[PDB]
C-alpha cells in the first residue's frame, strides 16, 4: 500500500494492477542494504570477477548467516524485484548471497544435492528472484527448476556461468527503458550485443544433455533460445 | 585487494612532509602498495647499505 | 554382515594391541570404510563432554600404549587426540593404524584432528613414506593413508566453550562460521587459512608475525583475547610446540599447549601431559614418562 | 605377482597367459596404458634433442600387443573410453586403422564400406563412433578435482597432455560432420549402437538448431525398435533405455505424432503445448 | 580542544562508530591510553582497524563510506532531538 | 655500519591491509626480512641495529 502509487487510472477494466513506485523500491533497497551489511567496499555496481569473492568471503558468510536467520529478507527481496530498477541498487546483497552459495556448494561431498535442504531452497529463490527482476533472460530464469535433480558441482558450475553472464551484463539504471504505455521500466534483451546466454546457454545445454537420465522431461523448456 | 596489476619496474617516490627532508639528507623515501614491490624496496635498501660521504655539488 | 564385520574388526584391534600391523588388503578395506565414516563430519565436529584431550603423538607406539594405560582403554574414556601422529617415530605406521582402527570401531568414543604432518608432501620427506615402503614393500598403503588424511576434520568444539585445534588462529580467519565454510578435501596448501591453522602458535609478542617454521603465523595475547571475545570461547587448546611440564598455559589462561609424546625423539626426555574434562567441565591434568622397554 | 611390459616384450604367450588369468594383475587397460606409454616415449638424441619415437620393431610389437589386448576386450568403447585418456584412444585408433591397411591421410568418407573387408569396415566404423563419442564427452561438463598445491614436476605432463587432448578435440570437431556422413552410410546390435551414437550427436548439434532434433528423433525411434528386435540377447549392445526414453519425450515435445493416448497425457506436457 | 575535557554528556563511546577520519581516532587512542581507559582504547583501536576506511583507497569507497556514516549520524541525531 | 629503525608507533598504523594484518606488524615483518637479507653480507657482523619509537623520552 505504501509503495504503490494510487495512480487512480484504474489500469485495464478491473484487472491491471497499479504499478509500484521505483523510488519506493529504491528506498527499501538502500535501507535494507544498510540494515544487513553497512559495508560499501564492493559498492561498484559492476560485478567484479569470481576471484574477487575470495577476499570478500567473510562478509559474504555473515550475510548468508543473517539470511538463514531471517527468512523475511527473501520476501522483501521479492517486493523489490517487483520494481525493475531497484535491484541494480540492491546489488551487493545478491553478490554476497551468490558468493556464500558458491562457497558452500564446493564443500559438499554428498552425491545428492537435496542433502543440504536450506541451501537448495536459497539457491532456487535467488535464481527465481533474479529472473523476475529481469537481470536474466527467461532461458536462465527457467534455470532454478532443475537444481533439485543435480550433483553439487553441477549447480556450482551453473552458478559460475550465471556469474559470468551477469558480469558481462552489469545491472545498471540505464537500459531500463521507460514505457509511456506502462510505467514499468523495461530492459530490452538482445540489444546488449551479448543478448542471450550464448556461451553460457551452451554450458547449460551441455549440463542438461549430460544429465538426460532424469532431466529429459525438463529439457523441453529451454528449447532453442 | 588491489585488482590493479602492478607492472611498475621501479619504486615511485612518495609525497610526504618527510620527503623533502629525505632528499635534503640524501635518501630516497619509498611508498609501497604491495608485498612484492615492498620486497623490491627492501633489496634496494640492502644494496644501498654502504659507507660514504654526502656532498653538495654545485657548478 | 555388519555384525561379523564388527567381530572381525575386534580381532584387528586386539592384534594391533600386539604391535602386529594388518595385511595390505585389511588396510585397504579399513581406509575404504573410514572414508564413509569421516565424510559425515563437518569442519568443527562438535564433541560432548566428558573428554580426555591428548596432545602431539608423532607415532611413538610405546608412548601411546602407556597413554592408554594412564587415561583408560579407548572404549571407556573418550579421547580427542590432536594431530602429528605419523612422523618422527619408529612405529608410526602402527600408531596411525591403531588410531584409525579405534575411530572406525567407535564413531564417537574418539575423534582425531588433522595435524600439519598429515599431508602428501611432509610424510614423503619425514619418514612415514620410508617406513611404509620398508614394512609393506610397496606404497599402496601409503597412497591409502595419505588419501585418508584429507577427510579428517580440522577443529573440535567441546560444550561450546573449549576450542581444540592443532596449530592455532590465523589472521584470515575470525569466526567459527568461516571455519565451517572452509573446504577440507584438499591437501594442505602451502599458503592460506587452512595452511596457517596447522602452523600457528602462541607468543608473548602481540599483533602478528611471520613464523620461523616458514608457514603460518604467530599470534599475540591480544589477538587470542579478541578472538575469544568474538565467539564466546573461553579456552583454546593446541598441541604443536614441545614442552616440559607437558601442559602449559599462555596468554593469561587463554591457550593451553598440550604435548602427549614424552621424550620427544627418544632424546629430549621431556615428560608428557594429558588433559581430561569431567561431565561438569571440571578440568584436571595427568603426567607421565615413557614405559620401560 | 606383478609382471611389467618387459615380460610380454620378450615372450608373446605371456600375454595370453595373463589374459587367461581370471584376475590379470595389472588389469588389461593398465597393460594398454603401459604399452602405449612405452611406445610414445620420445627419443632423446645424444645432443639432448627431443624427437618423435622411431617406429622400430619393439614399437610395432608394443602396438600390436596393445591391439591384441583390445581385440580380446572386444573393442568395448565404454571400457576403453572410461579407462583410457583421449590421446591414448586417438593414437590407438590411428594404429588400428593403419594395421587395417587403410592408406593414412585418406578421408574416410571417400571409401565404400561394403567394398572394404569386413574387419577394415568395422575398424573405420569404430573410429568414427569413437570420434563422435569423444566430441560428445568433451562437450559434457566434467567436475574438476580439487587442485592441490603446485607440483611443478607433474603439472608439466598434465598441461602437455591437456594441450594434446585439446588439439585432438579440435581436430575431431573439424571432421565431425564427415563422421556423421560415414555413420549414416554405415547404418545400412552394431546398427543399434551406431544409430544411438548418431542420435546423441544429432541432439548435441541441434542444441543450437531445432531442425537436427527431427533426425535425432528418427534415430532414437529406430534405436528403440532395434532394441525391441534384438531383445535381451545383446552381447555387444549396451544402451540405457531411460536416456533414450527421455530423448523421445523431448523430441515428441517438438513433433506431435497424434495418438494422444500413446503419447504423453501428463499435465506437464499438456501445459507445455497449451 | 573539545575531546580534551572530561565532562562529556553524549554517550562518548557509542559514537566512535560514526567518526570516519583516521587522524581524530589516532588522537582518541592516544588520549585514552594516556588517561588509562583501556575499555575504550580497545574500541578506538577496533574502529581504526576496520577495513572500510584506510586513507589509501581509490576514494570511490571512501566518499561512499563517509556519506553513509554521515547519513547514519544525522539520522540518529535527528531522532534524539524532537 | 650503524643501522637505526625509527618505527612509527601512533595509532594510525593500526589499520589493516587486505592481508588482514596491521601496518605495524607489516613493518615488523619487513624489518625482520631486512635483517635476514643483510645477514647474507659478510660485513653483517659489523652492523649494530637500533630501535626508536615515537613516544616521549626516556622511552
Ligand atoms: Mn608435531
Ligand atoms: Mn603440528
Amino acid at each position: 500500500h505504501c509503495c504503490s502509487a494510487p495512480g487512480g487510472t484504474e489500469c485495464g477494466e478491473c484487472w491491471g494492477a497499479p504499478i509500484l513506485s521505483p523510488e519506493a523500491a529504491k528506498a527499501v533497497a538502500v535501507t535494507l542494504v544498510e540494515s544487513v551489511c553497512p559495508d560499501a567496499a564492493g559498492a561498484e555496481l559492476a560485478w567484479p570477477p569470481e576471484e574477487h569473492a575470495r577476499a570478500t568471503v567473510e562478509r559474504d558468510l555473515r550475510i548468508g548467516r543473517r539470511f538463514r536467520e531471517q527468512p523475511l529478507l527473501f520476501e522483501l527481496l521479492k517486493l523489490v524485484a517487483a520494481a525493475p530498477p531497484a535491484l541494480c541498487y540492491c546489488s551487493v546483497l545478491l553478490r554476497g548471497l551468490l558468493a556464500a552459495l558458491l562457497g558452500h556448494w564446493e564443500a559438499s561431498r554428498h552425491p545428492d544435492t537435496t542433502h543440504s535442504p536450506w541451501h537448495l531452497e536459497a539457491s532456487c529463490t535467488l535464481v527465481a528472484v533474479m529472473a523476475e527482476g529481469s537481470l536474466l533472460p527467461p532461458a536462465l530464469g527457467n534455470m532454478h527448476e532443475v537444481f533439485s535433480q543435480l550433483a553439487p558441482f553441477e549447480v556450482r558450475l551453473l552458478l559460475l556461468s550465471v556469474w559470468g553472464f551477469l558480469r558481462e551484463h552489469g545491472p545498471l539504471p540505464q537500459k531500463f527503458i521507460f514505457q509511456s504505455e506502462r510505467g514499468r521500466f523495461i530492459r530490452d534483451f538482445s540489444r546488449e550485443g551479448g543478448g542471450e546466454g550464448g556461451p553460457h546457454l551452451a554450458v547449460l545445454h551441455s549440463v542438461l544433455h549430460r544429465n538426460i537420465d532424469r532431466l529429459g522431461l525438463f529439457s523441453g523448456r529451454f528449447q532453442a533460445p | 585487494m588491489s585488482v590493479e596489476s602492478e607492472q611498475l619496474t621501479g619504486v615511485p617516490l612518495d609525497d610526504s612532509a618527510i620527503t623533502p627532508m629525505c632528499e635534503v639528507t640524501g635518501g630516497r623515501s619509498y611508498s609501497v602498495c604491495s608485498p612484492r614491490m615492498l620486497n623490491q624496496c627492501l633489496e634496494s635498501l640492502v644494496q644501498k647499505v654502504q659507507s660514504g660521504v654526502v656532498i653538495n655539488f654545485e657548478k | 554382515d555388519e555384525k561379523v564385520f564388527t567381530k572381525e574388526l575386534d580381532q584387528w584391534i586386539e592384534q594391533l594391541n600386539e604391535c602386529k600391523q594388518l595385511s595390505e588388503s585389511q588396510v585397504k578395506s579399513l581406509c575404504e570404510k573410514a572414508k564413509e565414516i569421516l565424510t559425515k563430519e563437518s569442519n568443527v565436529q562438535e564433541v560432548r563432554c566428558p573428554v580426555t584431550v591428548c596432545g602431539d603423538v608423532h607415532g611413538q607406539f610405546h608412548d601411546l600404549m602407556e597413554l592408554f594405560r594412564i587415561g583408560g582403554k579407548s572404549p571407556d574414556t573418550n579421547y580427542l587426540f590432536m594431530g602429528d601422529y605419523v612422523d618422527r617415530g619408529y612405529y608410526s605406521v602402527e600408531t596411525v593404524t591403531l588410531l584409525v582402527a579405534l575411530k572406525v570401531r567407535y564413531r564417537e568414543r574418539i575423534t582425531i584432528l588433522r595435524g600439519n604432518h598429515e599431508s602428501r608432501q611432509i610424510t614423503q620427506v619425514y619418514g612415514f613414506y620410508d617406513e611404509c615402503l620398508r614394512k609393506y614393500g610397496n606404497a599402496n598403503v601409503w597412497k591409502y593413508f595419505t588419501d585418508l588424511f584429507d577427510y579428517l576434520p580440522l577443529t573440535a568444539l567441546v560444550d561450546g566453550q573449549i576450542f581444540c585445534l592443532h596449530g592455532g588462529l590465523s589472521p584470515s580467519i575470525d569466526t567459527l562460521d568461516h571455519i565451517r565454510a572452509l573446504d577440507r578435501l584438499q591437501e594442505v596448501p602451502h599458503e592460506g587459512p587452512m595452511c596457517d591453522l596447522l602452523w600457528s602458535d602462541p607468543d608473548d609478542r602481540g599483533g602478528w608475525g611471520i613464523s620461523p617454521r616458514g608457514a603460518g603465523y604467530t599470534f599475540g595475547q591480544d589477538i587470542s583475547e579478541t578472538f575469544n571475545h568474538a565467539n564466546g570461547l573461553t579456552l583454546v587448546s593446541r598441541a604443536h610446540q614441545l614442552v616440559m611440564e607437558g601442559y602449559n598455559w599462555c596468554h593469561d589462561r587463554n591457550v593451553v599447549t598440550i604435548f602427549s609424546a614424552p621424550n620427544y625423539c627418544y632424546r629430549c626426555g621431556n615428560q608428557a601431559a594429558i588433559m581430561e574434562l569431567d561431565d561438569t567441565l571440571k578440568y584436571s591434568f595427568l603426567q607421565f614418562d615413557p614405559a620401560p622397554r | 605377482p606383478q609382471t611389467c611390459w618387459f615380460e610380454f616384450l620378450l615372450e608373446e604367450s605371456l600375454l595370453e597367459k595373463h589374459l587367461r588369468k581370471p584376475c590379470p594383475d595389472p588389469a588389461p587397460v593398465q597393460l594398454i596404458v603401459q604399452f602405449l606409454e612405452q611406445a610414445s616415449k620420445p627419443s632423446v638424441n645424444e645432443q639432448n634433442q627431443v624427437q618423435p619415437p622411431p617406429d622400430n620393431k619393439r614399437n610395432r610389437i608394443l602396438k600390436l600387443l596393445a591391439l591384441k589386448v583390445a581385440a580380446h576386450l572386444k573393442w568395448d568403447l565404454d571400457i576403453l573410453e572410461k579407462s583410457l585418456s583421449v590421446p591414448v584412444l586417438n593414437m590407438l585408433l590411428n594404429e588400428l586403422l593403419c594395421i587395417s591397411k587403410v592408406p593414412p591421410g585418406t578421408k574416410h568418407v571417400d571409401m565404400d564400406l561394403a567394398t572394404l573387408p569386413p574387419t577394415t569396415a568395422m575398424a573405420v566404423l569404430l573410429y568414427n563412433r569413437w570420434a563422435i563419442r569423444t566430441i560428445v564427452q568433451s562437450s559434457f561438463p566434467v567436475k574438476q578435482a580439487k587442485p592441490g598445491p603446485p607440483q611443478l614436476s607433474v603439472m608439466n605432463q598434465m598441461q602437455q597432455e591437456k594441450e594434446l587432448t585439446e588439439n585432438i578435440l579440435k581436430v575431431l570437431k573439424e571432421q565431425a560432420a564427415d563422421s556423421i556422413l560415414v555413420l549414416e552410410a554405415a547404418l545400412k546390435e552394431m546398427q543399434c549402437q551406431v544409430c544411438y551414437d548418431l542420435g546423441a550427436a544429432y541432439f548435441q548439434q541441434g542444441s543450437t538448431n531445432s531442425a537436427v532434433y527431427e533426425n535425432a528423433r528418427e534415430k532414437f525411434f529406430r534405436t528403440k525398435e532395434l532394441i525391441a528386435e534384438i531383445g535381451s540377447l545383446s552381447l555387444h549392445c549396451t544402451i540405457d533405455e531411460k536416456r533414450l526414453a527421455g530423448y523421445c519425450q523431448a523430441c515428441d515435445v517438438l513433433v506431435p505424432s497424434s495418438d494422444s493416448t500413446s503419447q504423453q497425457l501428463t499435465p506437464y506436457s499438456q501445459v507445455h503445448i497449451c | 580542544k573539545s575531546l580534551q575535557e572530561q565532562n562529556s554528556h553524549d554517550a562518548m563511546d557509542s559514537y566512535y562508530d560514526y567518526i570516519w577520519d583516521v587522524t581524530i581516532l589516532e588522537y582518541l587512542t592516544y588520549l585514552h591510553h594516556k588517561r588509562g581507559e583501556t575499555d575504550k582504547r580497545q574500541i578506538a583501536i577496533k574502529a581504526i582497524g576496520q577495513t572500510e576506511l584506510n586513507a589509501s583507497n581509490p576514494e570511490e569507497v571512501l566518499q561512499l563510506a563517509a556519506q553513509r556514516r554521515k547519513k547514519k549520524f544525522l539520522q540518529a541525531m535527528a531522532k534524539l532531538y524532537f | 655500519p650503524i643501522l637505526l629503525f625509527l618505527i612509527d608507533t601512533s595509532a594510525s598504523m593500526n589499520q589493516r591491509s587486505h592481508l588482514g594484518t596491521t601496518y605495524l606488524d607489516t613493518a615488523k615483518g619487513a624489518v625482520e626480512t631486512f635483517m635476514k637479507l643483510r645477514a647474507r653480507d659478510p660485513a653483517s657482523r659489523g652492523d649494530r641495529y637500533m630501535l626508536v619509537t615515537f613516544e616521549e623520552p626516556p622511552y
